[PDB]
């Protein structure tokens, strides 16, 4: 993929903040409009995806019913930070969180895989 | 110590093998023990050298060696790595390169090597000095001339506020937005870079619709800009190294306009020429003196095998057959025999070609075959005449059974598939001339000084190359991966890229060559600017001082009645007179002049070409009357015993048949068209008129004789190299193009010649099976190739053209066969450099044996000059001046101290500084407080220099009116009063924004003061001076070549289309034009552009033209007279401007 | 391209004389649509009178009598960009004189982005019967006559006073 650091392993308190950033370094700073950047979570490793996060031409939230009002973007991603950010963690969503964006100019598409937990 | 030789073999071993492993791009995870392993060999070292003699205090430790303090960083570093470190990667990985560097510290005499570098380079400090002060200098005048000229683009100008869209779709009109939109300017159709136009009547033209408004982002990347000081530098350091500089020529004379042309002539011939020639004279000094310093310093078991094998003499029929045929050699007749021989076989390995008859390429094979056969032949007879042992003890037959085996090694693998290269080890054969020739020995010796004197200079070299470029691999690497897109607009690698070693290499080669530039844009574009910066300067400075040293070792280790009596004194006395050769000169240079008129813009001016027409009448007739009288007053055996005289009859006559043509009525008739453009020879007798090209042509002529034979064994050598070319690249040089989208086909579509046939058929010639028409294809073809990759231009189209090629008849992809790349890099290694080499030692040579004859005096000249010349030299010593006593007042007294204290001096110079560094801060878009700050800065330093001067007015005018340096502080102050008056009063009838701009031009003189207070750049500048006349006579003589090859511009290449390096300006069908193009060639930059478009065939054109106002049709011109004028200008042009070379070098070891 | 030169003011007549008017583009680079009218009229007329009109295919005439039958086209053959304007008339009679305007419309095509440009030339013709041959001819034909005559008679003034010279120092001996 492209290059994107990660925090390896993060840990919630109950019903903490939580943020978990995907900061992302390359050529051709990123704009807004032909940006795209994409963001996943699965609630186990062998679960089915679902998409909770988008940005096409403006950030759009799919507002699943693991993610209804929880998950808010409160970053930069002229600084290469496409956080995502989790207020009142449940032990549910203990997964992955995958980013996935493109950038027009150049013509490296990657992704980016972060693991959750929460303790009890 | 365990300091045994084995010890120093096993670290050589495991640093060569350290070497290879950093050459290898991606490591392969299983090498990082292999690398853990070279790191414990390092430290078991580092402990050796540690317990012996380990402690700092102590006395003649390794702290005092500075490569161990190397070893120690190296292994700290290493350490350092292998856990936890700062997060830049890419740095610490570079790091390691200190682990080849131990290279040069661990070979012996390499310490030497780079010791005398250093002294080079603490020679050289002076002319470093004056370097950076003039280029300081021209940066000013060129930032104050051309300042934001360079973003000069063709707007839109309707502003259409009508769909005036913003960004955020408000329907509103802004400025800065309209001004920066990318899609309002021209971008003439195949270029990259937007179109650059022009307001001046002799600029660049904007197109039907469009403004001349400066408005945007500077062109090549931004990097090529006069709106700061620090790009106006870098342009003119640019302009110094003659880098790429023919695009900065024609970006800066199409926005400003041609009338720019006379700065960027007085760059070349001061900062260029100068400047380099300047360095390279000072380093050469250095160089020599240190060789003179180094010579004054200098004041069983096998051989019974042998006896017993390698002796064939065991029976006495045998003996008495090796006898019979050691007497059939014939000595006498034998090596006239193989001579002969060898050049029958090069001249039949010469005839070669792409299309071949079946007949001619059996006839090709055949001769090869007898010819190899016959050595074969000569080689087993001098075997069974004189004993194998005695054979192999001479080196000459070892050579010649190195050749003899691989040519018998050829016909029995004659079906491997490629290695074409393998064929081409016949050329050597050429070489076995060398025992006849004396000069092809030389050029063996200087070969053999490359890799034997200086086998260590040329590893030292060798090192430094790895070095850089492993550097460059290791650092920009993975940034040329990631910011593909930036550089190449398709999403790809460009051609030279620093990804993988070979292509780093390649672009480290091409520092070395010259092209640098190019490069170096790119690597900013990915990879930040500072870093590209340093790493090319720094490679740039090391590898032109090192190759520069091994070119002058090399050169230094080459080297070492009774009516007709009185009627005829009647015309002998009125020749003679001096008033009567000037009117004749005037006369010349009138019907010189006259041709210059004769261009496309001929159908307007009517009268004018008329005028000339019917003048011409009579400048012929005046030019045979003088012939006439010449005759008389000579004699015919007189005048015809003379050059100079049969060149003007020859002149004269074929005028005087173009016009007893004319008034035949035979202008119209092809022959006598053709013998029209040879009007152009009629300036030549100016080299009869003028005195100084008359004594510069003669230097010349007198040189060629001693220069014939080694342009023979140049032209030797490059046929070795051309018919190695031709077999490894004859008709490998073809395309399939589409012209709509003028793309090369990918081979995975079409691949050989017959499926792009196909194409044609179905298709029209929308689709072209098309040569590159500059080509190896045969000998001629391959010089002409060879000449553009030795001069360094048109060189990047034939190489790939020739890495991507692959075969006969297919079509080329995108670097198939890269590795041809050290075909040419070993063709510049050994035919451009070592042939140059052996062509200047046998011009030094040439011209030392020429002055020596004539006294030691100079030999470029007239008589009158060399009085100048001893006059000056004279006058060049200290002249003890009056120290203009003090006054007999107490004022005038105490002002006469405080103008005569060295105090005075330094706090001017100073202030000179800082209004030069206020110069310096002016940028293009700057805030308008900040020019409001320098205006007032300016006005205050001007008042103070006023004061300063009416000061010492008043302290003594009358002798402060005596010195030459107060006079120019004199000039500049009043016209710096005069420029500020100027510039408060524009407002009147004559607005001039252009004479503003160079009377503001005029302040810079006055940091020209600076000199004054120095001493080496002082006697630098005298040095010039000094040599300016013979400058001047060569400059002529240039120029007038100049003025022939425009004016058969003129006539031949005028209307040929305009594709690449012909454009709208700078072409052939305008005299101003017609210059601006030769003297771009004279430089021999960018003279494959010039050459292109006259190659093209009318496949490629249209034989008629419509080519409206003028009767003239076709669209381009003959090919094989467009070579002959490229070809001929350049050799022309290398033959001189390397006597200006001489005359600047020469002249400054007189001085010191 | 850019050779833009005016036509010749004299037209003998019975014979045929060329109309020339080129108006070139600033970059020969652009490709344009171009289509022209000519406008004419006599001597002590009113206002100019279209004749003939080319768009970019055809020529086609206005049916006064003044120009039928006897005007062709001599300007770019067939090429949609005309860059070069030439009437050609056979048999000038008088009637041919006074004031032509060529009205040059382009329509010039870029990326994105067209652009409409007209432009006129005005060239006065007379119909003579003679041709009189320009001054320029003449004022050639006399200086250069006058010039080598001149040259001939200094050379040979030298010649003679150089030859007396010689004559009276070699007496002496
Ligand atoms: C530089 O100027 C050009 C020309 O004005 C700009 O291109 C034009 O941009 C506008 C809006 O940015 C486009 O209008 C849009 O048209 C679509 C239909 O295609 C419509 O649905 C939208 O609502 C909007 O009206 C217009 O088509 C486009 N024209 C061309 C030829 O590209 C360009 O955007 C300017 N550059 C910058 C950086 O703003
Ligand atoms: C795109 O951006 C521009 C500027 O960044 C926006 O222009 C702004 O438009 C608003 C809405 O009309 C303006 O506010 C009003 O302006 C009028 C002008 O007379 C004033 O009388 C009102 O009291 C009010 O302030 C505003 O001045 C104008 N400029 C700026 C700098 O804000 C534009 O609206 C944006 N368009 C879109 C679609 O986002
Ligand atoms: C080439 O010549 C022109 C005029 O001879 C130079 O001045 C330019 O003049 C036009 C008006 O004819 C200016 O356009 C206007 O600019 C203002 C600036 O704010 C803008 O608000 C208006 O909407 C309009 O576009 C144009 O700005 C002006 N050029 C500059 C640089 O200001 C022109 O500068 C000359 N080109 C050169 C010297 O490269
Ligand atoms: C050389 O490259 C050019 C690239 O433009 C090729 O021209 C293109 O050919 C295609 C053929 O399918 C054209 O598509 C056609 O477009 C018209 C108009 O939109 C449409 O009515 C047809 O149904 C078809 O889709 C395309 O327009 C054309 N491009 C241009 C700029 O004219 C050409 O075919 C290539 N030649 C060879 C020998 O490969
Ligand atoms: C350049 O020329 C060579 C020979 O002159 C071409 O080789 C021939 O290529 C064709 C099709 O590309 C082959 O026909 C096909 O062969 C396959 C087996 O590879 C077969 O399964 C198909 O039914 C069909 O017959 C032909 O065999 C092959 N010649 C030989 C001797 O194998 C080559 O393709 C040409 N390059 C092009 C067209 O780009
Ligand atoms: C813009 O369009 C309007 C139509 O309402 C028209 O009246 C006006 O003349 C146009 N202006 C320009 C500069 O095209
Ligand atoms: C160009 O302008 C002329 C002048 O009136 C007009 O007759 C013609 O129709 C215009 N053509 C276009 C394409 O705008
Ligand atoms: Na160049
Ligand atoms: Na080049």
């Amino acid at each position: 993929s492209m290059e994107v650091t990660v925090p390896a392993t993060l840990n919630v308190l109950n019903g903490s903040d939580a943020r978990l950033p995907c900061t992302f370094n390359s050529c051709y700073t990123v704009n807004h409009k032909q940006f795209s950047l994409n963001w996943t979570y699965q609630e186990c490793n062998n679960c089915s995806e679902e998409m909770f996060l988008q940005f096409r031409m403006k950030i759009i939230n799919l507002k699943l019913e693991r993610f209804q009002d929880r998950v808010e973007f409160s970053g930069n991603p002229s600084k290469y930070d496409v956080s995502v950010m989790l207020r009142n963690v449940q032990p549910e969503d203990e997964g992955i969180y995958n980013c996935y964006i493109m950038n027009p100019p150049d013509r490296h598409r990657g992704h980016g895989k972060i693991h959750l937990q929460v303790l009890m | 110590i365990l300091i045994h030789s084995v010890f120093s073999m096993i670290i050589m071993c495991t640093i060569l093998t350290n070497c290879v492993f950093m050459t290898f791009s991606n490591p392969p995870d299983w090498s990082k023990n292999v690398e853990y392993t070279f790191t414990g060999i390092y430290t078991f070292e580092s402990l050796v050298k540690i317990i012996a003699r380990g402690f700092c205090i102590d006395g003649f430790t390794f702290l005092r060696d500075p490569w161990n303090w190397l070893d120690f960083s190296v292994i700290m570093m290493a350490y350092i790595t292998e856990f936890v470190n700062l997060g830049n990667v890419s740095a610490l990985r570079t790091f390691r390169v200190l682990r080849a560097l131990k290279t040069i510290s661990v070979i012996p005499g390499l310490k030497t090597i780079v010791g005398a570098l250093i002294q080079s380079v603490k020679k050289l400090s002076d002319v470093m000095i004056l370097t950076v002060f003039c280029l300081s200098v021209f940066a000013l005048i060129g930032l104050q001339l051309f300042m934001g000229n360079l973003r000069n683009k063709c707007v839109v100008w309707p502003i259409n506020f009508n769909e005036s869209y913003l960004e955020n779709g408000t329907k509103g009109f802004d400025w800065e937005e309209y001004i920066n939109n990318k899609t309002n300017f021209y971008t003439v159709p195949g270029m990259l870079e937007p179109l650059l136009c022009g307001n001046s009547s002799d600029a660049g033209q904007c197109p039907e619709g469009y403004q001349c408004m400066k408005a945007g982002r500077n062109p090549n990347y931004g990097y090529t800009s006069f709106d700061t000081f620090s790009w106006a530098f870098l342009a003119l350091f640019r302009l110094m190294t003659q880098d790429y500089w023919e695009n900065l020529y024609q970006l800066t004379l199409r926005a400003a306009g041609k009338t720019y042309m006379i700065f960027f002539v007085l760059v070349i011939f001061v900062g260029s020429f100068y400047l380099v020639n300047l360095i390279l004279a000072v380093v050469a000094m250095a160089y020599e003196e240190q060789n003179q310093a180094t010579l004054e310093e200098a004041e069983p078991c096998w051989y019974k095998f042998a006896n017993t094998f390698l002796i064939w003499e065991c029976h006495p029929y045998w003996i008495k057959l090796k006898e019979i045929v050691n007497l059939i050699v014939m000595d006498p007749f034998v090596d006239l025999a193989i001579t002969i021989c060898i050049v029958l076989n090069t001249l039949f390995m010469a005839m070669e070609h792409h299309p071949m008859t079946p007949q001619f390429e059996h006839v090709l094979a055949v001769g090869n075959l007898v010819f190899t056969g016959i050595f074969t032949a000569e080689m087993f007879l001098k075997l069974i005449a004189m004993d194998p042992y005695y054979y192999f003890q001479e080196g000459w037959n070892i050579f010649d059974g190195f050749i003899v085996s691989l040519s018998l090694m050829e016909l029995s693998l004659a079906d491997v598939e490629g290695l074409s290269v393998l064929r081409s080890f016949r050329l050597l054969r050429v070489f076995k001339l060398a025992k006849s020739w004396p000069t092809l020995n030389m050029l063996i010796k200087i070969i053999g000084n490359s890799v034997g004197a200086l086998g260590n200079l040329t590893l030292v070299l060798a090192i430094i190359v790895f070095i850089f470029a492993v550097v460059g691999m290791q650092l920009f690497g993975k940034s040329y991966k990631e910011c593909v897109c930036k550089i190449n607009q398709d999403c790809e690698l460009p051609r030279w890229h620093m990804h993988d070693f070979f292509h780093s290499f390649l672009i480290v080669f091409r520092v070395l060559c010259g092209e640098w530039i190019e490069t170096m844009w790119d690597c900013m574009e990915v990879a930040g600017q500072a870093m590209c910066l340093i790493v090319f300067m720094m490679v740039m400075v090391i590898g032109n001082l090192v190759v520069l040293n091994l070119f002058l070792a090399l050169l230094l280790s080459s080297f070492s009645g009774k009516s007709w009596w009185i009627l005829r004194k009647t015309c002998f006395l009125i020749v003679e007179h001096n008033w009567f050769e000037t009117f004749i000169i005037f006369m010349i240079l009138l019907s010189s002049g006259a041709l210059a008129f004769e261009d496309i813009y001929i159908e307007q001016r009517k009268t004018i070409r008329t005028i000339l027409e019917y003048a011409d009448k009579v400048f012929t007739y005046i030019f045979i009357l003088e012939m006439l009288l010449k005759w008389t007053a000579y004699g015919f055996v007189k005048f015809f015993t003379n050059a100079w005289c049969w060149l003007d009859f020859l002149i004269v006559a074929v005028s005087l048949v173009s016009l007893i043509a004319n008034a035949l009525g035979y202008s119209e008739l092809g022959a006598i068209k053709s013998l029209r453009t040879l009007r152009a020879l009629r300036p030549l007798r100016a080299l009869s008129r003028f005195e100084g090209m008359r004594v510069v042509v003669n230097a010349l002529v007198g040189a060629i004789p001693s220069i014939m034979n080694v342009l023979l064994v140049c032209l030797i050598f490059w046929l070795i190299f051309s018919i190695m070319g031709v077999n490894l690249f004859a008709g490998k040089y073809h395309y399939c193009f589409n012209e709509t989208s003028e793309i090369r086909f990918e081979i995975e579509d079409v691949n050989n010649k017959t499926e792009c046939e196909k194409l044609m058929e179905g298709n029209n010639t929308e689709i072209r099976w098309k040569n590159v028409k500059i080509n190896f294809d045969n000998v001629g073809a391959g010089y002409l190739a060879l000449l553009q990759v030795a001069t360094f231009k048109g060189w990047m189209d034939i190489m790939y053209a020739a890495v991507d090629s692959r075969k006969p008849d297919e079509q080329p992809k995108y670097e198939d066969n890269i590795y041809m790349y050290i075909y040419f890099v070993i063709f510049i290694i050994f035919g451009s450099f070592f042939t140059l080499n052996l062509f200047i030692g046998v011009i030094i040579d040439n011209f030392n044996q020429q002055k020596k004859k004539f006294g030691g005096q100079d030999i470029f000249m007239t008589e009158e000059q060399k009085k100048y010349y001893n006059a000056m030299k004279k006058l060049g010593s200290k002249k003890p001046q009056k120290p203009i006593p003090r006054p007999l007042n107490k004022i005038q007294g105490i002002v006469f101290d405080f103008v005569t204290q060295q105090a005075f001096d330094i706090v001017i110079m100073m202030l000179i500084c800082l209004n030069m560094v206020t110069m310096m801060v002016e940028t293009d878009t700057q805030s308008k407080q900040m020019e409001n700050i320098l205006y007032w800065i300016n006005l205050v330093f001007v008042i103070f220099f006023t004061c300063e001067c009416v000061l010492k007015m008043f302290a003594l005018r009358h002798y402060y009116f005596t010195i030459g340096w107060n006079i120019f502080d004199f000039v500049v102050v009043i016209l710096s009063i005069v420029g500020m008056f100027l510039a408060d009063i524009i407002e009147k009838y004559f607005v001039s924004p252009t004479l503003f701009r160079v009377i503001r031009l005029a302040r810079i003189g006055r940091i020209l003061r600076l000199i004054k207070g120095a001493k080496g750049i002082r006697t630098l500048l005298f040095a010039l001076m000094m040599s300016l006349p013979a400058l001047f006579n060569i400059g002529l003589l240039l120029f007038l070549v100049m003025f022939i090859f425009s004016i058969f511009g003129m006539s031949n290449f005028a209307y040929v289309k305009h594709e690449a390096g012909i454009d709208d300006m700078f072409n052939f069908e305008t005299f101003g034009n017609s210059m601006i193009c030769l003297f771009q060639i004279t430089t021999s930059a960018g003279w494959d552009g010039l050459l292109l478009p006259i190659l093209n065939r009318p496949p490629d054109c249209s034989l008629d033209k419509e080519h409206p106002g003028s009767g003239f049709k076709g669209d381009c011109g003959n090919p094989s007279v467009g070579i002959f004028f490229f070809v001929s200008y350049i050799i022309i042009s290398f033959l001189i401007v390397v006597n200006m070379y001489i005359a600047i070098i020469l002249e400054n070891f007189s001085v010191a | 391209g850019c050779v833009e030169v005016d036509s010749e003011t004299e037209a003998v007549y019975g014979m045929t004389f060329k109309i020339l008017c080129i108006s070139c583009k600033r970059r020969s680079e652009t490709n344009a649509e171009t289509f022209t009218e000519w406008t004419f009229r006599q001597k002590g007329t009113e206002e100019f009178v279209k004749i003939l009109r080319y768009e970019n295919e055809v020529l086609q005439l206005e049916e006064d009598e003044r120009f039928e039958g006897r005007v062709v086209w001599n300007g770019s053959r067939g090429t949609k960009d005309l860059q070069d304007l030439s009437i050609f008339i056979t048999n000038v009679t008088y009637n041919h004189s006074g004031d032509y305007e060529c009205h040059v419309y382009r329509l010039l095509f870029f990326e994105n982005y067209e652009h409409n440009t007209s432009v006129v030339k005005k060239i006065h013709i007379e119909v003579v019967d003679k041709a009189n041959r320009d001054m320029a001819s003449i004022v050639s034909e006399i200086m250069m006559y006058v010039l080598i005559v001149v040259l001939t008679i200094w050379l040979v003034a030298e010649m003679i006073y150089c030859y007396k010279k010689i004559a009276a120092a070699t007496e002496t001996a």
